[PDB]
This record gives C-alpha cells, sequence and structure tokens, in this order.
C-alpha cells in the first residue's frame, strides 16, 4: 500500500502515515522494486535486520 | 608515483541503479547474495 500505491500526494500536501504492529522483512522488495536513491542517516543499513 | 604489489581485476555487468551497491556497506540484492566487498578495502571502483 505504500510503495505500490496508485496515486501519491503533492509535495505541498505531502502525506504522512503511521506504522505499528508489523514485521520489517524488506527482502520482499528485491523481486519487483528498484530504487535509485536510498540513504539512511542515523543508522547503518547493515543493521536494519 | 607508486608501485603496486598484488593486483587483481574483477569484472561483471549489472543494472545502473545497482552500482551504488558496489561498496563496503550496502546490504542489497547484489551485496547480500551476489558480490560483497571487505570493510577495509584498498583499491578503486570503476563503472560505465
Ligand atoms: C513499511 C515501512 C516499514 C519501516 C520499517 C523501518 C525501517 C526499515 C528500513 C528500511 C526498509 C527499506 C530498505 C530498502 C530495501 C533495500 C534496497 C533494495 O530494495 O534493494
Amino acid at each position: 500500500e505504500v510503495f505500490n500505491a496508485t496515486r501519491f500526494a503533492s509535495v505541498y500536501a505531502w502525506n504522512r502515515k503511521r506504522i505499528s504492529n508489523c514485521v520489517a522483512d524488506y527482502s520482499v522488495l528485491y523481486n519487483s522494486a528498484s530504487f535509485s536513491t536510498f540513504k539512511c542517516y542515523g543508522v547503518s543499513p547493515t543493521k536494519l535486520n | 608515483d607508486l608501485c603496486f604489489t598484488n593486483v587483481y581485476a574483477d569484472s561483471f555487468v549489472i543494472r545502473g541503479d545497482e552500482v551504488r551497491q558496489i561498496a563496503p556497506g550496502q546490504t542489497g540484492k547484489i551485496a547480500d547474495y551476489n558480490y560483497k566487498l571487505p570493510d577495509d578495502f584498498t583499491g578503486c571502483v570503476i563503472a560505465w
């Protein structure tokens, strides 16, 4: 519903969502997604698991 | 101005949006299951 939606907001009215009670296994995105820019700031990405 | 000791050359083809994954810490589809670089690398990366 987040990465695979149908319409995204307008940057002047950007959306904001809340996530709770779920499992963060992002390895499901490897099959279909393809990101050009991905940058984490206060955390190393090798420890998101 | 230098001389080099133990020179090896790797070579492969990937997709553009994965070149950022060819680096010490990147944790993606290419860095996890296909090809990973040490955390104390000494060398040079080259893409085109
Ligand atoms: C639904 C949001 C859940 C948020 C959970 C909190 C932190 C998760 C952090 C990052 C998840 C996305 C990382 C991108 C996947 C690696 C890049 C790739 O695809 O190759």
